[PDB]
């Protein structure tokens, strides 16, 4: 199993991820920016709420 | 993340030899392919890209191999390896509720299929022994669709019209319809519905999905996509892969159902095809075979006798005719293929009157067999009225004359449905009841669907116990009938 | 099972309890006036229309 380098080699590059993942590698402002744009048209899509207020209608009556 | 990692392993790294072929030219869709001395005819070889193509063209010199994706990721020196099997893809149960493309790989996200058996595309339909006559009703639940030009189970009507009539909805109302049959008992009711959208824009099928999922009808449905901005290869391949995928449940026992739609947008593609193979174009520049395309394909939608498992596949191909001429090629091609058929005017739908069948040119050559026996006693009257109606309204005298305007406008109000509401049988059956005894001969025809509405809320809510009499026994006894002209009397009553 | 496919799992505990916590207000009725009503026509016509009958 571990004979076919290619295999042995993703595995050991995917641990030195793990192990460098102490923070997230690589961000990149990029990816800021990306994630800025995304989550703003989420937000959008759902509301201008908090991230998690739990709220109330306040109801009423006819 | 480490998830990603176990996906690293596992995969499938053997190597194998494997026979092989250098493309010479690819352009217009067909590439020339050299070598491939143990190619079959009809096998389906990859590219090195990724592709998939079919073997076409055994020419000695070399292999005409028409590509199922874009041409533009072919170069001309690529390799191309045989996958040494006619063109399959892949069926069974997994496959219900995803989104398809023309070859079975999902265009859906929702992970891959996991489907373990594969079909042929280019099968061969049933001979004359395995068939057995149409028996079984396929409750379409639109009122005028079951009642006067009803279908059966191994039918394949057809559904023709303009742009833009209700074709499309005529056959998600379908789909939908057979959720309830999809969760009672017996396996022998079930169907599995099937949606091969050909030359459709992508926007329109996601949004199809989208109302599929919202109606709960996914659960057994499979749409099989190649839309507009595929290749033509597959767009051409599109129906005979839904047709294998409805093909495997008929061969096990069970029911489907196939929606081609349109077959005018896969004889366009298989023009384009032609076309550029050089082959001598004919009637409107379809290639001579353009029928034998369509009569193989719509052949399969078959009914097994008790003898082969007893399943059965429906199909309902959607040709769309230009400027309502029936008489042009593929329309009479399809129209002397298929058992029916249901013309949906454009003048009937721009008059408001939905779904617009044209009920004189419509018909069914099953018909009343494999009609529930209390819609038949219901709507045979309907019938004779319609034509009735239908002979004089060319002018608008005696009693009897005006009786029958009065009657036939009132049955036309009748027949009117809403989109996706798909009706029980029992309803159907109690509201043309209502409509042809005559008690409704008083009320203006402008109120006769405000009626209808508030008539099915009444039914609906008290008698359930009559409409399951109904439906369980599927006919409409004395004291049933009874039952049903009191009840129809009091609600009229409040009127 | 929503619980395990968030992140914020104690959030959503929080969440839910909270939400069990709170119960919709029932509303309430204004409307025996109508009773009300019942009564005083029933005096108005039973003593009036029906003894003059
Ligand atoms: N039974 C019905 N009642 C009311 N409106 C309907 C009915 N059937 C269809 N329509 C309306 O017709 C419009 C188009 O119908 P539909 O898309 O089903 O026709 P179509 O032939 O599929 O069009 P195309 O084939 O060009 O996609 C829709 O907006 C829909 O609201
Ligand atoms: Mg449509």
């Amino acid at each position: 199993d571990p004979v076919q380098k290619l295999f042995v080699d993703k595995i050991r590059e995917y641990r030195t991820k793990r192990q460098t993942s102490g923070g997230p590698v690589d961000a990149g402002p990029e990816y800021q920016q990306d994630l800025d744009r995304e989550l703003f048209k989420l937000k959008q899509m759902y509301g201008k709420a908090d991230m998690n207020t739990f709220p109330n209608f306040t109801f009423e009556d006819p | 993340s480490s998830i990603l990692e176990e996906r690293i392993l596992g995969a499938d790294t053997s190597v194998d030899l494997e026979e092989t072929g250098r493309v010479l030219s690819i352009g217009d869709g067909i590439a020339r392919v050299h070598g491939l001395r143990n190619v079959q005819a009809e096998e389906m070889v990859e590219f090195s890209s990724g592709l998939k193509g079919m073997s076409l063209n055994l020419e000695p010199d070399n292999v005409g191999v028409v590509v199922f994706g874009n041409d533009k990721l072919i170069k001309e020196g690529d390799i191309v390896k045989r996958t040494g099997a006619i063109v399959d893809v892949p069926v069974g149960e997994e496959l219900l509720g995803r989104v398809v493309d023309a070859l079975g790989n999902a265009i859906d996200g929702k992970g891959p299929i996991g489907s373990k058996a594969r079909r042929r595309v280019g099968l061969k339909a049933p001979g004359i022994i395995p068939r057995i006559s149409v028996r079984e009703p396929m409750q379409t639940g639109i009122k005028a669709v079951d009642s006067l030009v009803p279908i059966g189970r191994g039918q394949r009507e057809l559904i023709i019209g303009d742009r833009q009539t209700g074709k499309t909805s005529i056959a998600i109302d379908t789909i939908i319809n057979q959720k309830r049959f999809n969760d009672g008992t017996d396996e022998k009711k079930k169907l599995y519905c099937i949606y091969v959208a050909i030359g459709q824009k992508r926007s329109t099928v996601a949004q199809l999905v989208k109302r599929l999922t919202d109606a709960d009808a996914m659960k057994y449905t499979i749409v099989v996509s190649a839309t507009a901005s595929d290749a033509a290869p597959l767009q051409y391949l599109a129906p005979y892969s839904g047709c294998s995928m409805g093909e495997y449940f008929r061969d096990n026992g069970k029911h489907a159902l196939i929606i081609y739609d349109d077959l005018s947008k896969q004889a366009v593609a298989y023009r384009q095809m032609s076309l550029l193979l050089r082959r001598p174009p004919g009637r409107e520049a379809y290639p001579g075979d353009v029928f034998y395309l369509h009569s193989r394909l719509l052949e399969r939608a078959a009914k097994m006798n008790d003898a082969f498992g007893g399943g059965s596949l429906t199909a309902l191909p959607v040709i769309e005719t230009q400027a309502g001429d029936v008489s042009a090629y593929i329309p009479t091609n399809v129209i002397s293929i298929t058992d029916g058929q249901i013309f949906l005017e454009t003048e009937l739908f721009y008059k408001g009157i939905r779904p617009a069948i044209n009920v004189g040119l419509s018909v069914s050559r099953v018909g009343s067999a494999a009609q529930t026996r209390a819609m038949k006693q219901v709507a045979g009257t309907m019938k004779l009225e319609l034509a009735q109606y239908r002979e004089v309204a060319a002018f608008a005298l005696d009693a009897a004359t005006q009786q029958l305007l009065s009657r036939g406008v009132r049955l036309t109000e009748l027949l009117k449905q809403g989109q996706y509401s798909p009706m029980a049988i029992e309803e159907q059956v109690a509201v043309i009841y209502a409509g042809v005894r005559g008690y409704l001969d008083k009320l203006e025809p402008s109120k006769i669907t405000k009626f209808e509405n508030a008539f099915l809320s009444h039914v609906i809510s008290q008698h359930q116990a009559l409409l399951g009499k109904i439906r369980t026994d599927g006919k409409i006894s004395e004291e049933s009938d009874a039952k049903l002209k009191e009840i129809v009397t009091n609600f009229l009553a409040g009127f | 099972y929503y619980k395990a496919n968030v992140a914020k799992a104690g959030l959503v505990d929080d969440f839910e309890k909270k939400f069990n916590a709170l119960k919709v207000p029932i509303p309430e009725d204004k409307y025996t006036a109508q009773v009300d009503a019942e009564e005083k026509e029933d005096v108005k016509s039973c003593a009036e229309f029906l003894t003059q009958s």
